[PDB]
């Protein structure tokens, strides 16, 4: 007869109902996923609209229980994540606007082509075509182009959309008893009702920008380096002094720079490792792929793959009867039913990236004993970093000699560990910067601290000191660049995507010394060792009942993040690095610009 | 002598519910246990207080089969000594139970496409029921003092809940159809033995 009670009931009737609705919800996805076919097409709009509305009703019923007379940790953990009313809290007619422009932005960016008018051969479509174009190509003009040509349509019919809802999401945070949206996209972060253990939202940007400052002395040697690289490409376009131009990182925004590997190999007279020639020689198909995967993950200690992950699985592109979208995403079906849909094919990339989603589908097995409301990971950026140790540590020449994929004697010399250390270091040193700045501007750009006239100057101005970016063409505040992102048209966070590399490392260094491996990070294995397979697994059962920072202090032993072991286990690269950098000018200028004449 | 009839409690076509559990007074039969064990199809199969070996040599007066479905990984609270939500609500096991729990996968007779929603169980009961007791009753439990006469809105919710057994469900939430085999010995002659 107390709330706590009455909660408790109010859950347990929730939570026996929702489980045969989710899965007939998840069903006819997966159904879609198989087939793209217009019969099928309003199946994913039915289940999620009555999903929707039972979560809507169920949301406007629980906000006559307060949250100050709860005492049981997991009952308010619980009942917070049903309380959240949403978009619900506007007017209709802002709600229909609201829905109207997010419906819009997408159609726009999805139905947006790029031609040259005057050409006719300088037409093609987006993947595999325009990101082929900016990836393998070493033309000037080719690139200027396709790099200008497209922010000058998708990104300037979007301006007053999202300056429509910059104003509108304002207003439906600020009805929520929040300061702004970026003060609500900081809520996931923010743990209280434990001593000891709190966080706040405003300690982020400090953490944030303190653990930025030791990691930019290693990335100006690398970009030093690499614009030192670059010269013997486009010998009469870069300045040895200033900044790199913005067309050149190898893709269409400069996110990754692997594409740059080609152009820039240390030891070119070495054979690369390789597996691609080892498993199309091996008659290895994505069945045995799958088969030998498995063993890693028996070898550590954890438990099996159940019986339908093998027949209700598909592997293989299902011929051209039938369309199917094989973007990367592990399923979980619930209600103990777990598969995968991948386009396999036979190439190193494919391979990781089966132990990448296998790595998925055995996080989702631990916590299953976790009622619905807490059937999640720590946080955003917590569920994505235990299944890529999976890869970091299948790659090395101990387990590819294991499993005969790598020749049995390929010697490991100081001329193969620097190629297989500056890969490593092109792809995820080479993005921090670029998420960092993008999530500083999107936060600076929701509380009022930047007017109208400056959104877009104040975008350079940035880039210009923080990513040592300059660009090729200037721009007036008509244009809106930021919004010709996937991320930023469809309204989605980016700092889970800088979160988990900090994580990653910190798990891996944990894991191997608690291995007892003797040695250069860059080296060892968990495999063969049951002890650090049950050091995970007890982090792997908490799911969303407990603090993330209690779960990091579970395994680490430090409840905030830190970059010594990144910084340890790049060090063996950087050591060289400073040797090779003598000649060179270390740090760039902020005043050099290619089109200032 | 006759062969006594396992095979419509067994290898019926429509098992019953949890809540509404089916009673079934097997006696005066010859009972055959030594099929059992070789049957090769039992997921679960525990005897608590006899012994397999012990069940052809031992003639009960009373051999109670109680029949349910359940789920899989939910046949161990019909057990002595187990808490959930039926082991108090639908039908309790007493501490000092002297019989047999039989139970096999049955998906693919027991399941289609799209839902079987046949099955139900208690969810919502005011208090907590005594050992071997059924109660069929649809009345709205009241989780508070409002009061809710009849109608299902705030705080006042309805008991019964389906079962959603699919081809695709996990082997966890699969239906183990059970017979609870409630060997007893009373003040009666018994001819139940194999």
């Amino acid at each position: 007869s107390t709330i706590e009670e009455q909660a408790k009931t109010f859950l347990d009737k929730f939570n026996h109902e929702a489980e045969d609705l989710f899965y007939q919800s998840s069903l006819a996805s997966w159904n879609y996923n198989t087939n793209i076919t217009e019969e099928n097409v309003q199946n994913m709009n039915n289940a999620g609209d009555k999903w929707s509305a039972f979560l809507k009703e169920q949301s406007t019923l629980a906000q006559m229980y307060p949250l100050q007379e709860i005492q049981n940790l997991t009952v308010k953990l619980q009942l917070q994540a049903l309380q959240q009313n949403g978009s619900s809290v506007l007017s209709e007619d802002k709600s229909k606007r609201l829905n109207t422009i997010l419906n819009t932005m997408s159609t726009i960016y999805s139905t947006g082509k790029v031609c040259n008018p005057d050409n006719p051969q300088e037409c093609l479509l987006l993947e595999p075509g325009l990101n082929e174009i900016m990836a393998n190509s070493l033309d000037y003009n080719e690139r200027l182009w396709a790099w200008e040509s497209w922010r000058s349509e998708v990104g300037k019919q979007l301006r007053p959309l999202y300056e429509e809802y910059v104003v509108l999401k304002n207003e439906m945070a600020r009805a929520n008893h929040y300061e702004d949206y970026g003060d609500y996209w900081r809520g996931d972060y923010e743990v209280n009702g434990v001593d000891g253990y709190d966080y706040s939202r405003g300690q982020l940007i400090e953490d944030v920008e303190h653990t930025f400052e030791e990691i930019k002395p290693l990335y100006e040697h690398l970009h030093a380096y690499v614009r030192a690289k670059l010269m013997n490409a486009y010998p009469s376009y870069i300045s040895p002094i200033g900044c790199l131009p913005a067309h050149l990182l190898g893709d269409m925004w400069g996110r990754f720079w692997t594409n740059l590997y080609s152009l820039t190999v240390p030891f070119g007279q070495k054979p690369n490792i390789d597996v691609t020639d080892a498993m199309v020689d091996q008659a290895w198909d994505a069945q045995r792929i799958f088969k030998e995967a498995e063993k890693f993950f028996v070898s550590v200690g954890l438990p099996n793959m159940t019986q339908g992950f093998w027949e209700n699985s598909m592997l293989t592109d299902p011929g051209n009867v039938q369309k199917a979208v094989c973007h990367p995403t592990a399923w979980d079906l619930g209600k103990g039913d777990f598969r995968i849909l991948m386009c396999t094919k036979v190439t190193m990339d494919d391979f990781l990236t089966a132990h990448h989603e296998m790595g998925h589908i055995q996080y989702d097995m631990a916590y299953a004993a976790q009622p619905f409301l807490l059937r999640n990971g720590a946080n955003e950026g917590f569920h994505e970093a235990v299944g890529e140790i999976m890869s970091l540590s299948a790659a090395t020449p101990k387990h590819l000699k294991s499993i005969g994929l790598l020749s049995p004697d390929f010697q490991e010399d100081n001329e193969t560990e620097i190629n297989f250390l500056l890969k490593q270091a092109l792809t995820i040193v080479g993005t921090l910067p670029f998420t960092y700045m993008l999530e500083k501007w999107r936060w600076m750009v929701f509380k009022g601290e930047i007017p109208k006239d400056q959104w877009m100057k104040k975008w350079w101005e940035m880039k210009r000191e923080i990513v040592g970016v300059v660009e090729p063409v200037p721009h007036d505040e008509t244009y809106c660049d930021p919004a010709s992102l996937f991320h930023v048209s469809n309204d989605y966070s980016f700092i889970r995507y800088y979160t988990r590399t900090l994580y990653q490392f910190q798990f891996q260094e944990a894991l191997c010394q608690a291995a007892k491996h003797e040695g250069p990070l860059h080296k060892c294995d968990i495999s063969n060792s049951t002890e650090a397979g049950q050091k995970l697994f007890n982090m792997l059962r908490l799911g969303k009942s407990e603090p993330w920072t209690l779960a990091l202090e579970n395994v680490v032993g430090a409840k905030n993040m830190n970059v010594r072991p990144l910084l340890n286990y790049f060090e063996p690269l950087f050591t060289w690095l400073k040797d090779q950098n003598k000649n060179s000018f270390v740090g760039w200028s902020t005043d050099w610009s290619p089109y200032a004449d | 002598t006759n062969l006594c009839p396992f095979g419509e409690v067994f290898n019926a076509t429509r098992f019953a519910s949890v809540y509404a559990w089916n009673r079934k007074r097997i006696s005066n039969c010859v009972a055959d246990y030594s099929v059992l064990y070789n049957s090769a199809s039992f997921s679960t199969f525990k005897c608590y207080g006899v012994s397999p070996t012990k069940l052809n040599d031992l003639c009960f007066t009373n051999v109670y089969a109680d029949s349910f479905v359940i789920r899989g990984d939910e046949v161990r609270q019909i057990a002595p000594g187990q808490t959930g939500k039926i082991a108090d609500y639908n039908y309790k096991l007493p501490d000092d139970f002297t019989g047999c729990v039989i139970a096999w996968n049955s998906n693919n007779l027991d399941s289609k496409v799209g839902g079987n929603y046949n099955y139900r169980y208690r969810l919502f009961r005011k208090s907590n029921l005594k050992p071997f007791e059924r109660d069929i009753s649809t009345e709205i439990y009241q989780a508070g003092s409002k009061p809710c006469n009849g109608v299902e809105g705030f705080n006042c919710y309805f008991p019964l809940q389906s079962y959603g057994f699919q081809p695709t469900n996990g082997v966890g939430y699969q239906p183990y159809r059970v017979v609870v085999l409630s060997f007893e010995l009373l003040h009666a002659p018994a001819t139940v033995c194999g």
